[PDB]
RNA sequence: GACGGAGCCAGCGAGUACAACCUUGGCCGAGAGGUCUGGGUAAUCUUGUGAAACUCCGUCGUGCUGGGGAUAGAGCAUUGUAAUUAUUGCUCUUCAACGAGGAAUUCCUAGUAAGCGCAAGUCAUCAGCUUGCGUUGAUUACGUCCCUGCCCUUUGUACACACC
């Protein structure tokens, strides 16, 4: 009919890490009501953005910096299973902040 | 509508242009931002750059 | 119980290696010899001239045993230092890759070192022989 | 293994091309001393001659100097590449020229004397004892010499 | 050039009789009494070493220490 | 009698030679920098001025020099195809000229013309 | 120590589709560089950034010497519409001042001082600068008001625009 396993990655990024952990608990869950050949939600190493700047307008002073730093969390999960099945798992499970990625199919 | 009114501004301080003031001073086009140093600092939260350490 | 180059002290196995090349007379010196830098950041070609280029050679191919596959910028990056660049601070420069691929060139010629997937150069089997025989020698020599 | 003696059959402290070549120091490096033979020039002129360089310049047989020295004025001859010389292309012949001893000096000095002859930028600079080269003197350079 | 380190034979002769039962036989040490140096102090310590007498006990580079056999 | 101090040249070609070859050769012949410059694809840094100096050169006091033509692109190479034909180079202030001789040999206008007056303390 | 080989180990980074980012691998070139091909919108490719200082064996052995590198002269490259008023990269040559710096005075107490690179920042191109980062890694207090600055207490004041 419709049944025939695919290679499906689905990746995940934000900056809130609370948000993300939330959104990978509820794909599990998800994973685990469908029952389906799973692969963990593997961490992928945290992005530091940094930024450098003289807190100075003007330049006059004793010459004093920011570190503005953006910490980047992204996170993929790998699942076995008829695409359908994925996009209704992901057309749900959506919280702002959080980047919901799908790459289907091998 | 002159026969010209440009001189060649593709690169160098001439071409970069702030998206907030229109600077060619202090410019900080580190991930594709082109916002000027001072406006960056004053609106870091709002990208969500912050002070941590 | 088994010899091979991973198990030698590596600077004399290096000389034996030139050595042995010497003997052979064979593997092609394309006539940079006594002219060249080796590294573009030097204040000098090598001090012993007549020779030596045998003895890069040889650690070219001990490098290629060594590792899985093997380029030309790789090896300048690994064969390069700090030039001198005045009354300024050292830099990092890439060794003379040309010579470096000459000498790639001349392996390739004797049977030594392989054209390899992906990109770059491995060793091959009467190479990997040669080098054994090689660690071998210096062993004994040791003893 | 061997130390090669020599009681003093081989006579040291010599000259050549007019001044002074001595003894002690090395085939290579006491042929520095005479001007417009750097270093590696006079490495690749002793490579062709084909002497040893554990020598001193002291020792030396003659024929071998007479070689050195018909290296010198004409590499283009030689398997020198030539194309590592003072006058390659040339200012006026172009030809692979690399002047040596007291004429590398004479050469420049002419050259110096046809940029004024120009009136380019340099040459102003030379007349009035200046930094050719770019090199703004707000500071540097405060002794006149 | 302050001489000590030229060539000669009647230096490498001196050099030849200055080897057994002796203390120090350094290159700085051969320096120190107006004999020769660099890299031929070692040269004719070498000389005297693969005729017995001398054993080395340090090797490295641009610095070795001498021993007389015993 | 065959020379007289000695001829002056490019790299090789005399007097005679230079005001008759047009631009390859000069290209050919010169240090690497103008060989870049002539490969860039020019327009207009000399195609007007070349034509100026060819009118200036058409109409002559006869074994001197011919009309004064000015330049602001003071930073033009001197070919041996412009010799002898006095040009005015600009600095910001005033047109300074330029006597060309065959020893003019790829070298820019600008170190003719020199945009500042020089230092005077205790040289 | 210098120079030659050879050995050969990092951590922060950054990186393009409307552009021209980072760019391995193959050939050409003493270089610089070209070139063809790629891989990468990146824990995936550059990149194990096989970075320097370092360690191993050699050549010079304390002489403005092979210490040191300034000015110079000429060529060959590269970026850009444009390099003279060398943009910079490389090649040969030139070899200046300086044998550890007076009156002074800065910084510092542990993975710190100092040595050494690398990295992003600006950047079309340019690092002797800058924020970081690692790598190598000490000496000496673990104290006191002598100096210097600050603070407080008690005092004096005809100052309170406050000892200018
Ligand atoms: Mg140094
Ligand atoms: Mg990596
Ligand atoms: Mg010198
Ligand atoms: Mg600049």
């Amino acid at each position: 009919q419709e049944v025939v396993i695919h290679k499906i990655r689905i990746n995940l990024t934000s900056t809130k890490v609370k948000q993300l952990e939330n959104v990978s608990a509820n794909i599990i869950k998800n994973a685990e009501t469908f029952k389906l050949v799973k692969k963990g939600p593997v961490r992928l190493p945290t992005k530091v953005l940094k930024i450098s700047t003289r807190k100075t307008p003007n330049g006059e002073g004793s010459k004093t910096w920011d570190t503005y730093e953006m910490r980047i969390h992204k996170r993929y999960i790998d699942l076995e299973a008829p695409a359908h099945i994925v996009k209704r798992i992901t057309q749900i499970t959506i919280e702002p902040g959080v980047d919901v990625e799908v790459i289907i199919a091998a | 509508e002159n026969v010209w009114y440009s001189h060649p501004r593709k690169f160098g301080k001439g071409s970069r242009q702030c998206r907030i003031s229109g600077s060619h001073s202090g410019l900080i086009r580190k991930y594709g931002l082109n916002i000027d140093r001072q406006s960056f600092r004053e609106k870091a939260n709002d990208i969500g750059f912050y002070k941590y350490r | 119980p088994g010899v091979s180059v991973r198990d030698v002290p590596a600077q004399d196995f290096i000389n034996n290696y030139a050595s042995f090349l010497q003997r052979q007379g064979k593997l092609e010196v394309p006539g940079y010899v006594d002219i060249v830098k080796t590294s573009a950041g030097n204040e000098l070609p090598p001090q012993d001239s007549e020779g030596w280029f045998y003895k890069r050679a040889a650690s070219v191919a001990r490098h290629i045993y060594l590792r899985k596959q093997v380029g030309v910028g790789k090896l300048n990056k690994l064969y390069g230092g700090a030039k001198n660049r005045g009354v300024r601070p050292h830099k990092h420069v890439d060794a003379s890759g040309s010579i470096n691929r000459k000498v790639l060139q001349s392996l390739e010629k004797l049977g030594v070192v392989e054209i390899s997937p992906k990109g770059g150069r491995r060793i091959s089997d009467n190479g990997l022989r040669d080098l054994d025989r090689i660690a071998a020698a210096t062993l004994e020599d040791e003893e | 293994s061997l130390v090669v003696q020599e009681q003093g059959s081989f006579q040291h402290i010599l000259r050549l091309l007019n001044t002074n070549v001595d003894g002690n120091i090395n085939v290579v490096y006491a042929l520095t001393t005479i001007r417009g033979v750097g270093r590696r020039y006079a490495n690749l002129v002793c490579k062709k001659a084909d002497v040893d360089l554990h020598k001193r310049a002291g020792e030396l047989t003659q024929e071998e100097l007479e070689r050195i020295v018909q290296i010198m004025q004409n590499p283009t001859h030689y398997k020198i590449p030539a194309w590592f010389l003072n006058r390659q292309k040339d200012v006026n012949d172009g030809k692979d020229y690399h002047s040596l001893a007291n004429n590398l000096e004479s050469k420049l000095r002419d050259d110096l004397e046809r940029l004024k002859k120009i009136r380019s930028h340099r040459g102003i600079r030379h007349f009035w004892g200046l930094r050719v080269r770019g090199q703004h003197t707000k500071t540097t350079g405060r002794r006149r010499a | 050039a302050k001489h000590a380190v030229v060539l000669d034979q009647d230096k490498f002769d001196r050099i030849m009789k200055e080897a057994p039962t002796y203390r120090y036989v350094s290159v700085s040490v051969l320096v120190d009494r107006f004999k020769l140096g660099g890299s031929l102090a070692r040269v004719a310590l070498r000389h005297l070493e693969n005729e017995g007498i001398i054993k080395p006990v340090s090797k490295h580079s641009k610095q070795a220490i001498y021993t007389r056999a015993t | 009698r065959k020379r007289s101090f000695k001829t002056y040249s490019y790299k090789g070609v005399d007097l005679e030679k230079l005001l008759e070859m047009p631009t390859e050769d000069f290209v050919k012949l010169a240090p690497a920098r103008v060989r870049r410059k002539f490969a860039r694809g020019l327009s207009e840094k000399p195609a007007g001025l070349m034509k100026k100096l060819r009118a200036a050169k058409l109409s002559a006091p006869e074994n001197e020099k011919p009309a004064v033509v000015r330049t602001h692109l003071r930073n033009m190479i001197i070919v041996p195809e412009m010799i002898g034909s006095v040009v005015g180079v600009y600095n910001g202030k005033v047109f300074n000229q330029v006597e060309i001789r065959p020893e003019m040999v790829g070298h820019y206008l600008g170190e003719f013309s020199i945009t500042y007056t020089p230092v005077r303390h205790g040289r």
